[PDB]
Order: structure tokens, then C-alpha cells, then sequence
């Protein structure tokens, strides 16, 4: 149960942007940031704590 | 009496006027109040993202 | 002029028993003789001379 | 300093631990701008402007009294300090004739 | 502490005649004050000021 | 009561007029007004001067 879960809230790994059972969320990436005009940008890395 | 009373006038404007100085320079600028602004801009944009 | 002008002001001084060194009589001459007002003169010894004793 | 200045704020007005904030904050203004003083020490000065003083209010007896009073505060114990005390009983002597007006109703202006 | 009781009793008498009008616990502040060293015109001054602010509150 | 009041309006009205003076006695009532809810004779002084000294200007 906690795969199916997981699975259908992130839409098959489809959305990294939060997790919903939703199937009429619209697919957006966030905005570029706010220093990334001065400082451009490097790759994101994410963490587990 | 006039001589006392000169040097006086004199050190108490200036100690008043710094004093001032500093509340009109903080309410002008503060540099703590800018970064929450921007935390929160931040999070717009991941916001806009989860809808 | 300086150094003559000093040596009497010192010696008045320390009648008074007035600490004062050598380095302040020597700057008050060149300021009188440009033009300074004695009473704002006077006045910024008296406070200085507080001032250190309120540090100190 | 402080907890002496403060002590001060709170025992005149009679009441307030921190309502004295405002008196205190004037007070250490008022004692942070420099005043200098007409005489500074001289025992005899102080001693005779009390003694004046004394006659002017027509208090003659008391001011025979307070000579008595002087001789005796240097013997139970000698003071450093005393023309800035015996200055500040000068400064709040008052006259045994007479009101100040009502302070009272000046509140109301 | 002998010393600090016995003073007390002479100075209040003179305060009483000349007419100032302090309680105990307040002259001792002055006391503390003068030997701590304040210059004599800021110490009248302020006493003077509180005095007539005190009045005006209270009513 | 009523003629209380007046009499010692009178009083007063008859020494105004001899060390001269432009006010009119309804002033000078209030003037006594002031007087007896206190307030020091140098602060009455004070203000009823600079209000003659703002009248004169204006006109």
C-alpha cells in the first residue's frame, strides 16, 4: 500500500515538486530564482537527512 | 553661568542628532527585513511549482 | 617665539598646579596668533581636561 | 550607578519599577550633559550660605541649632563629600512663609 | 556599619530644619551618589524636576 | 454670589485702568481665574504677554 501511495501521488515519479493524487495538476517547474541574473547558476543537489 | 551654559547647548545637540541619525538610517534601511522578503519570494516560486 | 613663549607659560602652570603639558602650550600660541576667540579656546581646555577625568 | 539612579526614580515618584523608565532615561540625560559648578569645595563657604540663609527666613534659633549640628556631623564621622551634600540641602531650603501657588491643578493645563 | 547609623541621625536633623522633605531611604541615595562622585548641579536639578513631575502625575 | 464676583471685578478694573493697559476686563477676569487654579506668577506672566505680542503683531 505505501508503494501504490507513493507511486500515484508522485505520478509515477513524474512530479518532483510535491506529492497529490491528483490527475488535473498542471506540470509547471518553479520560476528562475531570485540571484539567478547575478550569480547565473550551478546544478541542484538535493539531500536525505 | 553663559560659558557653562554654552558648552552644554553645544554637547547636548550633538549627542540628540546621533541618536536620530540612527532611528531614521534603521526604518531606511534594514538589511534583516530585505532577506525576508526574498526567502519569500523564493517560496513563490516553489509554490507556483506545486500547483 | 614658540619655544621662549612655552617655557614661561610651564613655569605659570605649575604655580597653579595645573597639569599641562608641553605639547598644548605650543599648539595654543599658533592658534591665538591665526586667530582663535580666548573664550572658545578656554572653553575647549576645560572640557578636554573633564573629559579625561571621567575616562580616566 | 545605575541601580542607585534607578532606586531613586522609584522611591519619588513612590510608585512604579519600570512606570520610572521615563524619568529615569531624563534623568541620566540631565547628569550626561556637563555642568560646572560656581565654588567647588571649601567647608566655611557652603557652611555660611546656610547660615545667611537661616537669618533671611527668620529661623534664627534653628540656625543657631545647625552649628551645633555642623561640629557634631564631622565628629561622629569626617566627611569627603560634604559640600555636595550640605549643597543639596541648600538647593531644596524653602521659605516658612508662603505657598507655591497650587501644583495640584497645574496637572489639568 | 556602626559608623553609617550614627551620621544619619545628625544629618536628618539639618534636612528637617532647612526644609527639604526626604524620607530616609531617599537621603541615603544621595549619600551613595556624592561619594560615588556627581557633580553637585545635576544632583539638585534633578531632584528639584522629579518632585514638581511627581505632584503633577499623581493628580 | 453674583454680586461677590462683581465687586471684586470692580476692585481690580479701578487698579488696571491707573497702570494702563489695552485689555478689557473679561481677560483680566480669566487672568484671576487662572491665578486661583494655581500656576506660577512668572508662567502667567509669560503667556499673557506674548499673547499681547502676538495681538499687536498681527493687526
Amino acid at each position: 500500500d505505501k508503494f501504490e501511495k507513493e507511486t500515484r501521488g508522485s505520478l509515477f515519479g513524474a512530479l518532483v515538486h510535491s506529492r497529490t493524487n491528483d490527475m488535473d495538476i498542471k506540470l509547471d517547474m518553479p520560476p528562475v530564482p531570485e540571484n539567478a541574473d547575478l550569480s547565473g547558476l550551478a546544478i541542484k543537489v538535493p539531500q536525505s537527512i | 553661568d553663559i560659558v557653562n551654559l554654552q558648552v552644554e547647548m553645544i554637547k547636548q545637540f550633538h549627542i540628540q542628532s546621533s541618536e536620530i541619525q540612527m532611528l531614521l538610517e534603521r526604518y531606511s534601511l534594514n538589511e534583516s527585513l530585505v532577506s525576508e522578503i526574498e526567502k519569500l519570494r523564493e517560496e513563490n516560486k516553489r509554490l507556483r511549482a506545486n500547483f | 617665539a614658540v619655544r621662549e613663549t612655552m617655557d614661561v607659560l610651564l613655569e605659570i602652570s605649575r604655580l597653579l598646579n595645573t597639569g599641562l603639558d608641553m605639547e598644548t602650550l605650543s599648539i595654543c600660541v599658533r592658534l591665538c596668533e591665526q586667530g582663535i576667540n580666548p573664550e572658545a579656546l578656554s572653553s575647549v581646555i576645560k572640557e578636554l581636561r573633564r573629559a579625561s577625568d571621567t575616562l580616566k | 550607578p545605575n541601580v542607585l539612579l534607578q532606586n531613586l526614580c522609584c522611591r519619588i515618584l513612590g510608585k512604579g519599577e519600570a512606570d520610572v523608565a521615563q524619568q529615569f532615561q531624563y534623568a541620566v540625560r540631565v547628569i550626561g550633559s556637563n555642568f560646572a559648578p560656581t565654588v567647588e569645595r571649601d567647608e566655611f563657604l557652603v557652611t555660611e550660605k546656610i547660615k545667611k540663609e537661616f537669618v533671611r527666613q527668620r529661623r534664627e534659633a534653628d540656625g543657631a541649632l545647625f552649628s551645633e549640628l555642623h561640629r557634631k556631623l564631622q565628629s561622629q564621622g569626617v566627611l569627603k563629600n560634604r559640600w555636595s551634600i550640605l549643597y543639596l540641602l541648600l538647593s531644596l531650603s524653602e521659605d516658612p512663609r508662603k505657598q507655591p501657588n497650587k501644583t495640584s491643578s497645574f496637572a489639568a493645563l
